[PDB]
């Protein structure tokens, strides 16, 4: 399922 | 920077990019010895590099320059990003020059619609990644609180103010934090978080340097 | 157990973890969908 990342989340942070 | 401009070469004196390996936040320097930047861009271990306009190509006048101290704001809260603001103690002093000096320290808070000037070597794209080689600008004008609130209920603490646009297209992004906004020649803001970058109704959320103005020559003068 | 939400940058679902920088200003975009895709 390549919807399903399996990447840490980028989040709000610059 | 998303939508923004390359700025002319060592415009911008007072940016500086932080590099642990490779860049990944900006800061300001304000005096000889000290950088601003923001508590979320700490490491143990920091390079500080001056001078710079294109930070992939070794010109022979930047100065780079370990962080001997790396002090967050004592209320910084990461989960919250409160108090996102952090000063570095250069371990030799800048040599300023033309092409490395410092920014004025703001002298009142930030006031709506009052453009300033973004700049940073962060992503410039909303959508996947690009990171520039050469320094990036943005002009932009800060947004009201309502407007900030509204972005972005229940996450707008007193540190925080908006900068940017809400129709989207133009805004600071991954790697720009810690670096500079600048309003009429003063430090006004420090790079803090967004929604992703540039997109609509999610403008820039920023630190409030004026809030910390006697917090920052107090960590100066205990740290001399 | 585990939460997901759509990471706009990534075009993707990503899994919410503790402990990320901003993490209580996460803005969890599609979370119903990507909870049931994921
Ligand atoms: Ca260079």
């Amino acid at each position: 399922k390549a919807v399903c990342s399996q990447e840490a989340m980028t989040g709000p942070c610059r | 920077i998303v939508g923004g401009y390359t700025c002319e070469e060592n415009s911008l004196p007072y940016q500086v990019s932080l590099n642990s390996g490779s860049h990944f936040c900006g800061g300001s320097l304000i005096s000889e010895q000290w950088v601003v930047s923001a508590a979320h861009c700490y490491k143990t271990r920091i390079q500080v590099r001056l001078g710079e306009h294109n930070i992939k190509v070794l010109e022979g006048n930047e100065q780079f320059i370990n962080a001997a101290k790396i002090i967050r704001h004592p209320k910084y809260n990461r989960d919250t990003l409160d108090n996102d603001i952090m000063l570095i103690k250069l371990s030799s002093p800048a040599v300023i020059n033309a092409r490395v000096s410092t920014i004025s320290l703001p002298t009142a808070p930030p006031a709506a619609g009052t453009e300033c000037l973004i700049s940073g070597w962060g992503n410039t794209l909303s959508f996947g990644a690009d990171y520039p080689d050469e320094l990036k600008c943005l002009d932009a004008p800060v947004l009201t609180q309502a407007e900030c609130k509204a972005s972005y209920p229940g996450k707008i603490t007193n540190s925080m103010f908006c900068v940017g646009f809400l129709e989207g297209g133009k805004d600071s992004c991954q790697r720009d934090a810690g670096g500079p906004v600048v309003c009429n020649g003063q430090l006004q803001g420090v790079v803090s978080w967004g929604h992703g970058c540039a997109w609509k109704n999610r403008p820039g959320v920023y630190t409030k340097v004026y809030n910390y103005v006697d917090w920052i020559k107090d960590t100066i003068a205990a740290n001399s | 157990m585990p939460r997901w939400y759509f990471d706009l940058s990534k075009g993707k679902c990503v899994r919410f973890i503790y402990g990320g920088c901003g993490g209580n200003r996460n803005n969890f975009e599609s979370e119903d969908y990507c909870m049931a895709v994921c």
